[PDB]
């Protein structure tokens, strides 16, 4: 009854995001939930909710995202309630990721002892597991110095193996052409 | 803030599990959902008053108690592999607002030898990066551990840090396409090239391990693995 729009998708920082929810008859109310991989649901709208998010009836609900940052990341999901009390139909999700503007991109990979690290690509670039079953890589996250306002993308790759080299943890993966390796 | 209890929990097959919901919104609705994927929330049961209950759309498996208007429970008499799933309960007003508890990571097992707790490493920041960069990343590998419930966290000069903290979004499978896979996860903490060096300076990764408790019983020739805290360290240089 409930349809979520789009399935998933990625924007850099700082742009405007539009989600959808779409129901089938009448509801009564609607509220949005939030919930990054791992944490809980948070109810952010049943409108406003602060002011940077927003919502609009028209039945086509749908959710305004101003200014996305990376801490927007997450799942969005719509839940309509059709009576003051007949349960709440959760909508499927979207899958939201928000991905940091690299300005000065320094595509890198360094060698870390008590480990391989993929760093300081432009966002563009994507991470892929080793087919190889004994080596270990991570999927990009991006870290956010706000100290000095900086915001990196990073990755890791490592393996309990003589063969195994920073030079070749990333082979897997299609990495900005001019990635420094250092000696 | 609503709140559900326990936060996490392994058990047998056969064991009797107890979930427990408490709520101070004064809502008179509460629910209790399973989720997992790909399926969303799961209804199992819920209630409209104290001292009734009904069935949601899972109530196989599964028995609820509203002793309550602040109390809803959850009983697993003979726990199954399929019980395996996170537990959420919920409480609303009927025609307003619903808000969900934090949450119950459980775990159902054919036995708990499969139970290990972290292994966790640092690893100081690359020389050439410094070189470069003038900034410095440290990373923190938590590996074979078993289910994989853990919360990890830096803490610098004694004091938990969030700016220039990266975590993976969840572990990683040491052995992707098997049975009883155990799990690895890494974290990343950027500091100032300066910092770094500072010999006075204390870094420590920490990860919070979800086990067993102490009241399993325990015949491995080993540490029961219980619910506990693994760290590793490192400090400044040069």
């Amino acid at each position: 009854q409930v349809e979520q729009s789009p399935a998933s998708l990625v924007l850099q920082e700082g742009e405007n995001a539009e989600l959808q929810c779409t129901y089938s008859t009448t509801l009564n109310s609607m509220q949005w939930f939030y919930q990054r991989p791992g944490g809980r649901l948070v109810s952010l709208l049943y409108e406003q909710r602060g002011g940077r998010l927003t919502s609009s009836a028209a039945s086509r609900s749908s959710l305004h995202i101003s200014s996305s940052q990376i801490t927007d990341s997450g799942t969005y999901l719509c839940a309509i309630a059709s009576s003051s009390f007949s349960k709440l139909v959760f909508g499927q999700g979207t899958s939201l990721s928000v991905v940091p503007n690299i300005q000065n991109p320094d595509p890198a990979v360094y060698q870390l002892r008590d480990v391989c690290l993929f760093t300081d690509f432009d966002s563009q670039t994507n991470v892929s597991q080793s087919k190889d079953s004994d080596v270990y890589i991570t999927d990009k996250c991006v870290l956010d110095m706000r100290s000095m306002d900086f915001k990196s993308n990073s990755a890791v790759a490592w393996s309990n193996k003589s063969d195994f080299a920073c030079a070749n943890a990333f082979n897997n993966s299609i990495i900005p052409e001019d990635t420094f390796f250092p000696s | 803030a609503v709140t559900q209890s326990p936060r996490s929990k392994v058990a047998v097959t056969g064991g009797k599990v107890t979930l427990s919901c408490h709520q101070t919104n004064n809502h008179d609705y509460m629910y209790w959902y399973r989720q997992d994927t790909g399926h969303g929330l799961r209804l199992i049961h819920y209630s409209y008053v104290a001292d009734s209950t009904e069935k949601g759309d899972i109530p196989d498996g599964y028995k609820a108690s509203r002793p309550s208007q602040e109390n809803f429970s959850l009983i697993l008499e003979l726990a199954s592999l399929s019980q395996t799933a996170v537990y959420f309960c919920a409480s609303r007003l009927g025609g307003y607002e619903q808000y969900f508890g934090p949450g119950t990571r459980l775990t159902v097992l054919e036995d708990l030898k499969n139970v290990f707790p972290p292994e966790v490493a640092v690893f100081e920041p690359s020389e050439a990066e410094i070189s470069h960069t003038q900034k410095a990343t440290l990373v923190c590998l938590a590996t074979g551990f078993y289910p994989d419930h853990v919360e990890l966290s830096w803490w610098v000069n004694g004091k938990e840090v969030h700016s220039g903290v990266c975590t993976d979004p969840q572990p990683l499978k040491e052995q992707p396409a098997l049975n009883d896979s155990r799990y690895a996860l890494s974290s990343r903490l950027r500091v100032s090239a300066t910092f770094w060096q500072n010999p006075r300076n204390h870094f420590r990764c920490q990860v919070q391990f979800y086990g067993l408790s102490e009241n399993d019983e325990w015949t491995q020739d080993r540490a029961k693995p219980v619910t506990q805290i693994v760290s590793a360290e490192a400090w400044g240089r040069a």
